């Protein structure tokens, strides 16, 4: 159960990157999306 | 309301406080007994139910409200006739 050890530091660093994965999406996305509906809303044209 | 002229930004274009400027100027009986047959279904049609909903209601059938003229003719005459007896 030596592995146990290494899995909990393992499983802790999992939850790090979801975490990074949480702010460099939903916290930047905050700042991304939010210029996305401005320029939506603030105010058509073709390919 | 689509098709009004509103209040709009001069740089986001969110509408603000409308006004229609076009405003209402845009619209502008002897005669009883004219074309023979014409008179008594124009008669029919304008006064039966405007006054007596009750040969066609208590019949069934509909109060003549409506005429397809086709026609020196005189389509607005017959209208004023019809005003000497619509009220």
């Amino acid at each position: 159960r030596t592995r146990l050890l290494d899995s909990e530091i393992k499983i802790m660093k999992s939850e790090v990157l979801r975490v990074t994965h949480e702010l460099q999406a939903m916290k930047d996305k905050i700042k991304e999306n939010s210029e996305k509906i401005k320029v939506n809303k603030t105010l058509v044209s073709n390919v | 309301e689509e098709g009004m002229r509103v209040g709009v930004d001069r740089n986001k274009y969110q509408i603000h406080i409308p006004l229609p400027p076009k405003i209402d100027p845009t619209v502008t009986y002897s005669d009883v007994g004219g074309c023979k047959e014409q008179i008594e279904k124009l008669r029919e049609v304008v006064e039966t139910p405007l006054l007596h909903p009750e040969r066609f209601v208590n019949l069934g059938i509909e109060p003549p409200k409506g005429v397809l003229l086709f026609g020196g003719t005189g389509k607005t005459l017959c209208a004023r006739a019809v005003a000497n007896r619509t009220d």
